Formats: C-alpha cells, structure tokens, sequence
RNA sequence: CCUACUUCACAAAGCGCCUUCCCCCGUAAAUGAUAUCAUCUCAACUUAGUAUUAUACCCACACCCACCCAAGAACAGGGUU
C-alpha cells in the first residue's frame, strides 16, 4: 500500500509519497473463471455478518468501505458486502476499526445495548407505538433483504420482518 | 465531622403553639408559626447498608408521654435506651457523616435565624366532607326550580364509559 | 404419518390392509384357533 | 353486493385468490449467474 | 422546509441526501429549495 | 471404589437407610424386577 | 349435554397430553417429536403414542434404544439423500416384505 | 430401582434448580427455554394438575441483546386505572429504569395465562450481574447451553486462524487506504 | 467410531439385527454411577450448648424456640419459604371443606 | 469445490459417518449371539410385552389387568394365547418386531375373568329453541383378562 | 392556616394570610467512507442531548373497663404522669 508522510522540520514542512508492502491472493483460487472475488472463491450467497476474516478485507483502517473499481467486486456482491459491514459495526464486531478522532469519546454515551442484525441507524428509528390490526401490523425488520439469497439449512426461510 | 457540601443533617420534632405578628424594617407586617421544641432526642441509628442502601437514617422522637400508655415493646426500647416514652417518632434521612449518638438531646438553636425549613404534620380533620367543602365544587343554582339538588356533585362520568374513573372527585373523608 | 407408507405399497393408515389387522388376534392355549374376527 | 365492474378493487372471493396466488408468473432461473460466469 | 410525496432539485445547487430516516433536499444558494420527504 | 445399591430421599440420612435398604434388597435376592412366581402345573 | 360432548375431547386431550410427553422424552434425548415418529415408523414399528409415553414414563431404557434408532434411521436416510443408494440402501432401512 | 415408595415418588416429582446464562442471547430465545422448564414440560410425568414446576436461575439479564432494531421500537406499554395514565417506552428505557424487566415480561408473556402462572412465576430467579446469592449458588444443577452463538469479534481470532483463511484480492500498491 | 446417542448417561445401547432380518435387537446395560463423580456426605457436627456450671441447662435449652405470627406474616414466610403465592395458605368455607372426598380411591 | 470457512459454507450439524457394511453386519452377528445367550442361560426377570389386541396396544407385564370393550364369545376360566406381539422387553436388552414379532420367540398367555356390562353412559341431544331433546343409556359389555405369564425362547 | 380584617366567637370560614422546585427532539453544526473532492450519519461516530436510574413524606406487631379530644357517621385514631 501506500502512505503519506509529513515532517515539520524548522518552518518547512515535506510532504512524501511512501509505497510500503501490499498482500496478494492465495496462490490456488477454485474457479479461476470467475470475475469478482467472491465468485473465485466460490463464496456466493456463503458469507453473513459474522464472517468478519471476510469482510475486513475490504475496509478502509476506520471502518470506511472501498470503491468497487479497486476491489473488483460487482455490483450486487458489493452492496451486501457494504450492508454486512454496517450489521457488524454495530453489533461490536471489529473493534480495532473504530473511527478516527481527537479526544471526543470521553463523554461516554448511553451503555452497551447490545444488539445484532441492526438494519438501519440506532439514532434514526422512532418506536411502534401503535402496531396496527392483526391484518397489517407494523413489524421490525431483522437483518438485510439483501442477504435473502443466502444458502438456508432450516428447510423454513430467514424470517426478516418480526 | 466539618460540613461538606453533599451533606444532610437531621431535624427535630416540634409543637405548634400558635401564631402572632412580626414586623420588619421596611414596615410589612408577616406572621409566624412559634414551634417550640419540647423534649426531643434521637432515638437509634440505622447505617446505610441496612434500609435501602442509599442514605442513612436516624430516628427522632417527640415530646414525653406517660409509660403506663405505651405497648410493651416500646417501654422495653426506652427502658434499654434511659430515656422516658416519647408521643412520636420520625425518621430523618442523613448522610452518615451527620450522625449523632442515640440518646443526645436535640434544641431549637439547631437551627439560625435566617435558613429555609420545611414542616409536616397531620392537617385537621374535617370528616365526612360534602363534594363543595372538599373539592370546591360549585353546586347548582338555590331558586330557579331546581328539586333536591343544591349540593350534589352532578355528573360523574360520561356515558360511553359504563364506569367511573379510580381518579374521580367524589365526598369522603377530608 | 405415513405417506411413505404408500411408497411401499402398504396403505397409509396402517390399521387397515395388513399383518397387523388381518392376522387373528388370539388362540386357545392348547393350540386351538379362534374363530374369525366378524370385521 | 357490489356489481361485477366497481371502482375499488373488489376483493375477490378466497378459492379466487388461492388461484391467482398459485398461477403467478416463475422466471426461469439460470444454472450459474450470467455474470459469474465468464 | 416543506413536506413533498415526491422531491425534485429546483437549481443545479440542491442537494439530496438521507439523513434521520428521510429523504431531504438541501440547498445552500435558494434556501426556498429546501424539501423534506413526508 | 465400586458401587452396590443407589437410594433418594428429602434428607442425607434418610438417603443413606434407605441405599442400605436398596442393598440389602439387592443382596437377598428379592428385587422388584425378580422373576415373577410360575403360576403353573409340572 | 356436556357429558356427552366430552368424549370427542377427552379423546383428543389425551393424545395431546401424549405427544407432549414424548416430546419432552425425545427432548431430553436430543431428539425432535416428528424426527422420532417418523423414523420410527419407517422402520417399520408401529407404535402408537400411548405406549410410547408410557415407555418413556417407565422404561426409559428402551426409549433410549428407541430413540438410538430413530437416529440411525435419520442418519441412513440422510446418507441415502446425499448418495441416491449406491451402494447399501443403509441397514436398518430394506423393509420387510409381505405378501 | 426397587425404591421403597415414599422415596420413589419423592424422587420422580423432585424439583430441579437450573442456571442460564444472559451475556449476549435474546429475551425471547432464554423465555422459551425458561418457560419450558417452568412448567415442566421437559418432564415426561408432565401434566398440568400435577404440579411438576422447576426452578430456572438467569444470570447475566442486564447483558441481553436484541435482534435487530428492537431496542428502539418495541414499545413496552401499562395503564395507571387514573385518567391520563397511558405509559409507553420503549426496550431502551425499560430496560435502563430495570434491568431484569425485559426477560420477566418475556417469560410472562409465554406462560399460559390460567392461575399457575403466578406461582410458576414465583419460582423464577432472575439476577442482572455475574452476582448470585449463596444459598441459589447452593441449589444449583446443570447449567443449560445458550441458544444463540455469540459470533466472536475479530480481536479474539487466534492468528492461525487468519492464517488459515485466504487473502482474496490483489490490492492495487498505489492506493493509500 | 460411531455411536447414535452419547452412551454416558443412563445406558449404553448397541443396536443389532438379526440375520433373518425379521426382530431388531437393542442391548442396554446400566451404567453406574462411578467413584470419583461422588462427593463426599458432609457430617455436621454443630454443639454450642454446653455451658460449665450444670448439664441439664442444654436439656432446658433444648425447647427455647417458639413463636407466635398471625396470619399474614405466617402466609408470608409459608409463601417465601415454599415458593408459591398467598392464595394457598387460606382456608375454605364449609361447602368447599365438607364435599371432599376422604376416602378417594387406591391404585397399586 | 473450496470453500474458505465461513458462517454458511459448511452445513451447521456435525458430519455424520455412518460404518462400514460389512464390519456392521459382523458386529450385529455378536450382539445377537450375546442376547440370544442371555436368553439361552436365563439372565433376566420380570419382562414386559406390547401387545396389539381389540384393536389397541396394552404395554402389558405379568400379573396384571385388561379391561377390553366387546364380548369374546370365551367361558371364564379359559386360557388364551395373545397374539402380535409387537415389542418384548426385559431389562438389560429389548427385541422389536417388525411390525410383529415371531410366533416362536414370545408367548404370551392370558387368562378371562370378568364378563361384565358397563355403568350406564348417557347419551343426550340438545338444539337451543328448536324443542329438540333425545336421551339414551348405553351400557356397552366388557371383559377382563388376567395376564399369566410371558415367556421367551432363544430360537434368535 | 386563624395573628391581625370580616361572617362570627372557649369553633367553623373568606372577603383574609402562607408556600408552591425537572426536561422533552424538530432541527442546527465538526470528522468521513461507500463515491480517495464533497456529504450532520436509517455508515461506523462527535456536540446542543435529555431532567429519572432523583429526593421529600409514611413506615414502634397486642395496657386497654372507663373518661376526654383540635379524632370521628358506626368502626378506627391520640392523651389519661
Ligand atoms: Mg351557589
Ligand atoms: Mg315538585
Ligand atoms: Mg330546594
Ligand atoms: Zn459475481
Ligand atoms: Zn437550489
């Protein structure tokens, strides 16, 4: 990879271009035919937001996603790759991919409600107060619509709006 | 202890005499409440970790009754305590740096001129009350027609309800 | 349930075309058979 | 009843809806995706 | 702001993004341009 | 090291009379799952 | 009237109760209720639920032998599904056939 | 067996003291398995006149977890009789207010609803921290397995394992992460 | 190998058939309990009643506990101590008392 | 075919080897040898049976009792050779039919009682406004049979 | 609540006097990816941003004929040194 390195140096400040070492695939993919990563490893509709060996591959060091143009994932593997990140921020998975800041987490906010398969923002849901009839209630939704063509084992489908 | 900010201290059990005026340098006239303090003393000790785990209590008592009028447990507890039976006791929530020994006497000059107290009794009783002494309801007017009704509190609920509310405003005793 | 039991060829509901059904439920000690079961 | 032609959907009688619940259009569903093949 | 079904930029400024669950237009040069999704 | 008999109960001594009681069954030869008596003619 | 309507209900009240008990047997073996009766019954015992709850009250040896059957059972069919036969058709699988 | 018969029956209808652990499982996968076992129907002398009720300590109820957004949209909602006395909060308020609020009205909710469910309620144990008092710690018998799997963050991931699994992509070496 | 079910508790199967393939053949030995799963039964061996001055004061002290509780807290302590509600502890009228069976029947 | 470990790439049930056939066979060979010995020299006691009869199943010992609902056209005092039995038990081995046993391994005995009729079960019809009140007393007839012996032979 | 005034008077009242303490969320702003700019974030996150995990009352198991009471329909409650 690379990196940028500033040294202020009496009033004159250098700005360098560093290339340091970058990683490379395992030596023997299964179908070398395949376009993105995950079709050359055979690991479509394989991965859920647990599989963090898997997806911090593809974030930046402060949790940030990277452009389909430099990882070459296509466009549907990529979106589900991007959702499953934000399901595993939230859910206290990686922690050392927290973001960057100066000294702003002192004020330490409301406590450890743990959760898992977090969907949208936990700041920007308002609660069901009034649930609706039995014919339309209004249901929480658990986990990603996109994740829905993942392999099932239970011989009943994800169950994602409860 | 010397005082630290977070602090609490305990109070007294008083007896109301009565009333009388009081004038200050400006001219206005208020009246004040003379609250003499009897007899009083603290009574026993219960430490933080043994009520509810949040603030110590010290209980106080009032002003000196009669043994013969007492049950026997309360004679056997100020027989062991030395001191005669008191009308009433309070309990005082302190912080325990603020405690005293049970048995000391508590005096007005506990308190100076110039503070802010607060005071709780029982207020008189008046009884079975009708719904306007109690409520300040108004009733229904005393010579336009009206047959047996001059004090009644009316309607209660509405109609749809079948029921009255636990909340409602009803006589009884005041 | 049996629908297996079909693929068999055996009649799903097995108190009915069987061993177990048609078979006679007794005999005499001594050897004897029992008379036929009127169903 | 309402007549044969309304203007508000007409909810359609149960055994109705079972049979347009079960005759629904199924697309045809590739081996590998098309994409994730060469 | 003003509550829309369905939002559209006015000006070549407005800008739409998704903040607290909504869709909202926001613009810096008209702020008249200013949509909320209702 | 090898065990003989195995008894329940509310308290520790009145589960240790009646393990001795399982045992002691055990031992005469008069289980419940004893042979039943042959009720027949030679 | 009551007395008479209640013979349909206490029939079905006591197979309820039955296959609450076996499932509470089979549970503590580690096994569901619908993999025992069906595996059970593709070996070819008929059990019904009464004596089945009641070898699982009283007997509950040969319950754990039952219900070690009805795994080996499931585990065979399993094999089978993976391999359509080829070889064996498994062991405790071949019925017995009557003519 | 053999099992004089005062302390045979005492033995068959004994109670039993389990413990299940919170720490990252949902409220309603510990309800399921606390209901069972309450009203002892993991039992095959089960029956509903019979009694055969067991005891379920659950540690750890402050450490539960939530699938999905619920902790912000299940609404946990009670009436005062007085007028203007409609209470509604949601899973984050209740559960800060009581800690062992949430698995209570779970295991409440899944009891049936006759007039053992208070008594069967009463011999529900529930605790919010790794504390639990000495005489419950006395009675114990089998720690029940959790349901859920906690799926263990990527710091505990024992470098073998990483490893083991294989890098994917090439990275492109001018690229500045 | 393979064994169906975990053969430590309550048994140990072996699942057999026959040749002729008509009866199927299960073999279940218990499984005892074996040393060393066994703690050892605890011997309390409490005696603080023996003061120097007479022997028979400890026999005197051996009926210094009785106490007296009206119904409520006496439901209270019931109730904390069994584990049930209030509602048991009450009693019942003459109708509910006197239509009780006090002979029920007996089987085994 | 690889697929690198993740949550969904392996099923979630542990892998299952079922034996080889013919190692199985063998070891079926000795524990049929071990039961039918344990028959031949008499190692058990106290056996139960289930039995298909009256088109139910009695989980049936010795000694005891059956109440069945219909005549047999049999004099009490009769013995009677209880047919399909379905499942044989004693402790420390069990033998399973299928669905049957043989004939040859067990034999059960049992012997009549008790020809009785029933205590009088009402039967009663009601409809709500419709002047509609039928009533009956049935007594169905019954028999008890008494469960002598059930023996077992080592023809295995 | 009765010390002044007033209806009144060993009381009850107002027309008379005393006391009366925490928020609430719609938005406005930094850093930053998906999309190397930018972007307040149903991206991970940082502020205005949460008053509460609030404190005051009330919490003494059985002397009780009888008397009195600012306690009270009866009952209950307080005093009888
Ligand atoms: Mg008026
Ligand atoms: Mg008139
Ligand atoms: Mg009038
Ligand atoms: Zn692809
Ligand atoms: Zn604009």
């Amino acid at each position: 990879f690379r990196e940028v390195v500033e040294t202020q140096e009496g009033k004159t400040t250098i700005i360098e271009g560093r290339i340091t070492a970058t990683p490379k695939e395992s030596p023997n993919p299964p179908n070398p035919s395949g376009q993105c990563p995950i079709c050359r490893w055979n690991l479509k509709h394989k991965y859920n937001y647990d599989d963090v060996l898997l997806l911090s591959q593809f974030i930046r060091p402060h949790g940030g996603m990277l452009p389909r143009k430099i990882t070459g994932l296509c466009q549907e593997e990529h979106r589900k790759i991007e959702e499953c990140v934000k399901m595993a921020h939230r859910a206290g998975l990686l922690p050392n991919h927290r973001p960057r800041l100066p000294e702003g987490v002192v004020p330490k906010s409301k406590p450890q409600l743990n959760r898992y398969l977090t969907r949208w923002a936990p700041g920007s849901v308002k609660p069901i107060y009034k649930k609706g009839p039995r014919w339309n209630r209004v249901r929480m939704p658990v986990g990603s619509p996109l994740l829905r063509d993942n392999v099932c084992y239970s011989r009943t489908p994800w169950k994602l709006y409860h | 202890h010397p005082w630290e900010p977070g602090s609490f201290r305990v109070g007294l059990i008083a007896l109301k005499l009565g009333m009388m005026p009081l004038w200050t340098k400006d001219g206005q006239k208020h009246v004040v409440t003379l609250l003499q303090v009897q007899d009083c003393h603290v009574l026993k000790y219960t430490s933080k970790e043994n009520c509810n785990g949040k603030m110590a209590t010290l209980s106080v008592g009032g002003k000196t009754v009669s043994r013969f009028r007492k049950a026997t447990s309360i004679l056997e507890f100020y027989r062991e305590l030395g001191l005669p039976p008191k009308q009433t006791v309070k309990i005082f929530n302190i912080t325990d740096n603020a405690a005293i020994k049970p048995g000391t006497p508590l005096y007005a000059a506990h308190f100076r001129p110039g503070q802010y107290v607060d005071v709780t009794a029982k207020t008189i009783g008046k009884g079975f009350q009708g719904v306007m002494k109690r409520w300040g309801f108004k009733g229904q007017p005393a010579t336009h027609g009206q047959t047996k009704t001059h004090r009644r509190p009316g309607a209660v609920a509405t109609g749809d309800i079948g029921r009255v509310w636990p909340g409602t405003k009803m006589p009884g005793k005041m | 349930g049996g629908q297996w039991r079909l693929q068999q060829g055996l009649a799903a509901n097995p108190s009915g075309y069987g061993p177990l059904t048609e078979l006679p439920d007794w005999s005499y000690a001594d050897g004897r058979p029992a008379p036929p079961m009127k169903g | 009843g309402s007549k044969a032609v309304t203007r508000h959907r007409r909810v359609m009688h149960f055994q109705r809806q079972k049979l347009m619940a079960v005759t629904e259009y199924i697309p045809p569903k590739p081996a590998i995706h098309p994409s994730c093949l060469p | 702001f003003k509550n829309k079904t369905v939002l559209k930029k006015r000006c070549k400024d407005c800008y739409l993004v998704k903040r607290r669950g909504r869709w909202y237009v926001y613009c810096k040069t008209h702020p008249r341009h200013k949509q909320r999704q209702m | 090291k090898k065990l003989i008999a195995e008894g329940p109960g509310e308290t520790v001594l009145v589960a240790e009379e009646e393990a001795a009681r399982v045992a002691l069954r055990k031992l005469y030869g008069f289980t419940e799952n004893r042979r039943p008596w042959n009720y027949s003619k030679p | 009237v009551k007395c008479t309507k209640a013979r349909y209900l206490k029939k079905k009240n006591m197979r309820t109760l039955w296959i609450n008990r076996i499932t509470a047997a089979s549970q503590e073996h580690g096994l569901k209720y619908p993999a025992l009766i069906g595996n059970l019954v593709k070996c070819q015992v008929e059990l019904n639920r009464k004596v089945l709850a009641d070898l699982a009250i009283y007997e509950p040896k040969t319950f754990k032998s039952l219900a070690a059957l009805a795994s080996r059972r499931r585990h065979e069919g399993f094999a089978a599904a993976l391999g359509d036969g080829k070889e064996p058709e498994g062991i405790f699988s071949r019925v017995v056939q009557y003519h | 067996s053999s099992f004089s018969r005062a302390p045979q029956q005492w033995a068959t209808f004994a109670r039993i003291w389990y413990l299940l652990d919170g720490k990252m499982q949902p409220p309603g996968k510990l309800a399921a398995m606390a209901s069972i076992r309450l009203q002892g129907l993991h039992k095959p002398v089960y029956h509903a006149l019979s009694d055969c009720g067991d005891h379920v300590v659950i540690m750890n109820t402050r450490h539960i977890a939530f699938s999905g957004n619920k902790w912000e949209q299940k609404v946990y909602s009670s009436h005062t009789g007085y007028p203007g006395g409609f209470r509604q909060v949601t899973a984050a308020q209740l559960h800060l207010r009581d800690p062992v609020a949430i698995v209570k009205l779970a295991i409440y909710g899944m009891l049936p609803k006759n007039l053992h469910r208070r008594t069967m309620m009463e011999r529900l144990h529930l605790f919010p921290d790794e504390y639990i008092p000495e005489d419950i710690l006395k009675n114990l018998v089998e720690e029940l397995p959790q349901p859920r799997k906690i799926p263990k963050r990527l710091d505990e991931y024992t470098q073998e394992e990483i490893d083991a699994f294989p890098r994917l992509w090439t990275p492109p070496e001018d690229y500045r992460l | 190998t393979y064994s169906p079910l975990p053969d430590d508790y309550n048994c140990n199967v072996e699942l057999a058939l026959t040749s002729d393939g008509r009866t199927i053949v299960c073999y279940h030995p218990s499984v005892d309990i074996p040393y060393e799963h066994t703690k050892p039964i605890p011997r309390p061996d409490p005696v603080h009643n023996n003061e120097e001055t007479h022997d028979q004061v400890l026999k005197t002290r051996l009926e210094e506990k009785v106490e007296h509780l009206e119904e409520g807290p006496m439901i209270e302590q019931l109730s904390k101590m069994f584990f049930t509600t209030k509602h048991r502890w009450y009693p019942h009228g003459r109708y509910h008392r006197c239509r009780k069976n006090l002979n029920p029947p007996k089987d085994r | 075919g690889y697929v690198p470990k993740t949550s969904l790439s392996s099923p979630p049930w542990p892998e299952v080897v079922l034996p080889d056939p013919v190692e199985e066979t063998r070891h079926h060979a000795e524990v049929v040898k071990k039961v039918n010995e344990m028959i031949v020299t008499g190692q058990y006691g106290r056996l139960f049976a289930v039995v298909h009869f009256a088109s139910r199943q009695w989980k049936v010992t010795s000694e005891d009792l059956i109440l069945i609902g219909n005549e047999l056209d049999l004099a009490c005092g009769e013995r009677i050779r209880l047919e399909k039995v379905l499942l044989v038990g004693a402790d420390n081995f069990t033998l399973l039919g299928k669905p049957l046993l043989g004939k040859d391994l067990v034999r059960v005995e049992a012997t009549v009682i008790e020809k009785t009729e029933s205590w009088p079960r009402i039967i009663m019809r009601f409809r709500k406004r419709k002047n509609f009140k039928k009533k009956r007393i049935v007594t169905t007839p019954q028999t008890v049979l008494r469960i002598n012996s059930i023996e077992i032979a080592p023809c295995l």
